[PDB]
């Protein structure tokens, strides 16, 4: 499979009450590895992952440092959007970056991006070209003119070119035993009365890793998707994710619903239908 | 070396 | 823009009476991010509450984890109570063990 490191930052100012918050997560593929939190006790990069307590002293105090950094760039950035949005200093807004590089299984950069928004809504982009910038409305367009001016692009390139992918490499080495692995999902069914003599059938699918999974109910050889009602994907709070879709059946007829999983650790689908 | 160096906008 | 917050409640593992669990309240879906996020027993705040995987959508929308360990009993009750600016009032959603 490919792989993938995935930076979460936030910046959010709250005038009256200080200095923004900013924050900063990362992951290496649905798995949280590092964490930032300018309201921490003592600010400081530290880890979210046993595999990275391997790094030592230094890491730990370079990434401390380049978040300190990028806070005050984001202090300055959330001024200037002010500016450019002609917004007042009284209210609190947020910026967001998506940033990072996937790569394939020989290694190799597979794609890299980094992404801002500003309350909410997209500003401006890297390609994937790794060269141009695309700007989502005029104000990012100064953005974009500032940056085309001082080689910004060509300088996040040889960011994902490099230093990305060549880090993603030694985590996924580092933490192996724990990135690589793979939790089959274990499911059942629940049954639930509904009026009108209908029925509602859930299909859980649990303990599994990684995130990505597909359910369906079936019936005599055509799914549902449509009639179907699923819920996004999530986390169980111990690094494997669980999810569940339910579909509408009459009363006496559900015993033709079955359900299907589809997963990395599942050589063969899973099919269950229901435990009467 | 881990996470980016990030620009002002 | 506002956005709801999806406040979903659920065990890590299937409840059994006095076998150890994590509790979950994953809090989806939401914006502006300033949120307040409560677990709560027998309408009592849990101290011991994790917050993890705190990411965004394409979409741009928040989404965090708050997590607990816990050992369920027939009687508990657990929930999740979450504060944002895109509601009335604190809104709390109950665990749900049959569903």
């Amino acid at each position: 499979g490919p792989h993938s490191l995935r930076y979460f930052v936030t910046a959010v100012s709250r005038p009256g009450l200080g200095e923004p918050r900013y924050m900063e997560v990362g992951y290496v593929d649905d798995t949280e590895f590092v964490r930032f939190d300018s309201d921490a006790e003592n600010p400081r990069y530290e880890p979210r992952a046993r595999w990275m307590e391997q790094e030592g002293p230094e890491y730990w105090e370079r990434e401390t440092q380049k978040a300190k950094g990028n806070e005050q760039s984001f202090r300055v950035d959330l001024r200037t959007l002010l500016g450019y949005y002609n917004q007042s200093k009284g209210g609190s807004h947020t910026i967001q970056v998506i940033s990072g590089c996937e790569v394939g299984s020989d290694g190799r950069l597979l794609r890299g991006y980094q992404q801002y928004a500003y309350d909410g809504c997209d500003y401006i982009a890297l390609n994937e070209d790794l060269k141009t910038w695309t700007a989502a409305d005029m104000a990012a367009l100064i953005t974009k003119h500032k940056w085309e001016q001082a080689g910004e692009a060509e300088r996040l390139r040889a960011y994902l070119e490099g230093t990305c992918v060549e880090w993603l490499r030694r985590y996924l080495k580092n933490g192996n035993a724990t990135l690589l692995r793979t939790d089959s999902p274990k499911a059942h069914v629940t049954h639930h009365s509904r009026p009108e003599d209908k029925v509602t059938l859930r299909c859980w699918a649990l303990g599994f890793y990684p995130a990505d999974i597909t359910l369906t109910w079936q019936l005599n050889g055509e799914e549902l998707i449509q009639d179907m009602e699923l819920v996004e994907t999530r986390p169980a709070g111990d690094g494997t994710f669980q999810k569940w879709a339910s579909v509408v059946v009459p009363l006496g007829k559900e015993q033709y619903y079955t359900c299907h999983v589809y997963h990395q650790g599942l050589p063969e689908p899973l099919t269950l239908r229901w435990e009467p | 070396k881990a996470v980016y160096n990030l620009a002002t906008m | 823009i506002q956005k709801t917050p999806q406040i979903q409640v659920y065990s890590r593992h299937p409840p059994e009476n006095g076998k150890p669990n994590i509790l979950n309240c994953y809090v989806t879906q939401f914006h502006p991010p300033h949120i307040e996020i409560q677990m709560l027993k027998n309408g009592k705040k849990i101290p011991k509450v994790e917050m993890s995987d705190m990411s965004f959508s394409k979409d741009w929308s928040f989404y965090i984890l708050a997590h607990t360990e816990f050992t369920p009993t027939e009687t508990d009750t657990y929930a999740c109570r979450v504060k944002h600016d895109s509601m009335a009032e604190p809104k709390t959603v109950y665990w749900d063990r049959d569903m």
